[PDB]
């Protein structure tokens, strides 16, 4: 209920990193868990969201068939699973928490819990 | 690629739960409001007359006289079983008390999730049958679903079972959760019945205040749809406080508490349990 976006930073183009969103506050087995992310000039998006109940769901057709979220209440962290990142994709990526809850609120809406984000970009990689 | 009609949220959200993104969703009563009655728009007459089902509760819910969906159905040019399915049966039913009634029925079956899987295997099987080749995962997201409102039931019954046989009770406004009561151990203490009566008159507030005064909740909740004056005085001038909120009558928007049928269950499972063990 305090929470740590840990993951990865950035990747070549074609990548894939796990970014991990962690508790540091109090159980989140009773909560949704949405990822998002922040264009350095774009609006929020909402990029997969897993419920309560363990559903999940995505929520913008961009990302769709790349990225998976699952959890492990062993740790309280909820996993974003990249694959075959393209440019596209470079954001702030950041969890939030909603309680007793399947589904995530809009990327437009006030967030309740955010964790501070993940800086993802995809490029070179190397000199 | 087949059209399906649930008449409230709590239907929407099973079905939801069953096919993923396979079936064309409508729900006909929206968050918030009372499937106990609605008028139906254009919308609703269209969408249940091209469906291929339609799925609603009944059991004196919606299936009665002036019920909104028995008119829906009649003028939409709608059969029994063909077009339309009861999804509240085979559940060890209520009957209403019914002084005034005389031989009905009390729709609140999914306040336990004893009775939620029915519901939720109902909608299944009327709908696998109808998406034969397109079924695959039908199967499977009923097991998962099922398995999970099974889960929490098993997790509620313990709970409950461990408090105290003397601390036991549901402290409502509207008496609905007398299913909540049957599955789980816990007898519920209403100001009103369900809607056959008024409400909040001297007769019901002092009815409930004395047994307040005699049993001893350590707690009394409030529903989500209902004007909270009333319980607000059985606690204030004679009683323990209110803790939380319950959900009864619809499914939360989403990110709210109670969001789903397997989060507003959660949610009422775990306050009622905890307004009461403490």
């Amino acid at each position: 209920v305090q929470l740590v976006e840990s993951g990865g930073g950035l990747v070549q183009p074609g990548g894939s990193l796990r970014l991990s969103c962690a508790a540091s506050g109090f159980t989140l087995d009773n909560y949704a868990i949405g990822w998002f992310r922040q264009a350095p000039g774009k609006e929020r998006e909402g990029v997969s969201c897993i419920g309560l109940s363990a559903v999940t769901t995505y929520d913008t057709d961009s990302v769709k068939g790349r990225f998976t979220i699952s959890r492990d209440s062993a740790r309280n962290t909820v996993y974003l699973q990249m694959n075959s990142l393209r440019p596209e994709d470079t954001a702030v990526y950041f969890c939030a928490a909603f309680p007793y809850s399947d589904y995530c609120p809009d990327s437009d809406d006030f967030l309740q819990h955010r964790g501070h984000g993940t800086q993802v970009t995809v490029s070179s990689a190397a000199g | 690629k087949l059209k399906v009609v649930a008449t409230n949220s709590i239907i929407a959200d099973m079905t939801k739960a069953i096919a993923g993104d396979k079936i064309d969703l409508h729900s006909i009563v929206p968050i918030g409001q009372d499937p106990h009655e609605y008028e139906p728009l254009p919308e609703d007459v269209e969408k249940t007359s091209n469906a291929d089902v339609i799925f609603y509760n009944g059991i004196n819910l919606e299936d009665g006289g002036q019920a909104w969906f028995t008119k829906l159905v009649k003028n939409a040019q709608k059969t029994k079983n063909k077009d339309y399915f009861a999804v509240s049966d085979g559940i060890d039913v209520i009957y209403l008390e019914g002084a005034s009634e005389k031989g009905k029925e009390d729709p609140h079956a999914w306040l336990n999730l004893e009775n939620g899987i029915i519901y939720s295997k109902n909608i299944a099987k009327q709908l696998i049958a109808k998406d034969p080749k397109n079924k695959e995962t039908y199967e499977k997201n009923l097991k998962a679903y099922v398995a999970k409102l099974e889960k929490l039931d098993k997790e509620a019954k313990s709970k409950f079972d461990a408090i105290a046989e003397n601390k036991k009770l549901i402290v409502t406004s509207e008496g609905c959760f007398k299913y909540f009561s049957k599955a789980y151990g816990v007898p519920s203490a209403y100001i009103w019945e369900i809607n056959t009566e008024e409400e909040g008159t001297p007769d019901q507030i002092s009815s409930l205040i004395e047994k307040l005064k005699v049993i001893k909740p350590s707690a009394l909740f409030v529903e989500s749809s209902v004007d909270r004056r009333p319980m607000e005085t059985v606690s204030k001038d004679s009683g323990i406080p209110i803790y939380s909120e319950i959900f009864t009558d619809s499914i939360a928007k989403k990110g709210k508490p109670g969001d789903s049928y397997y989060a507003m269950m959660k949610w009422n499972l775990d306050k009622i349990s905890e307004g009461l063990a403490k």
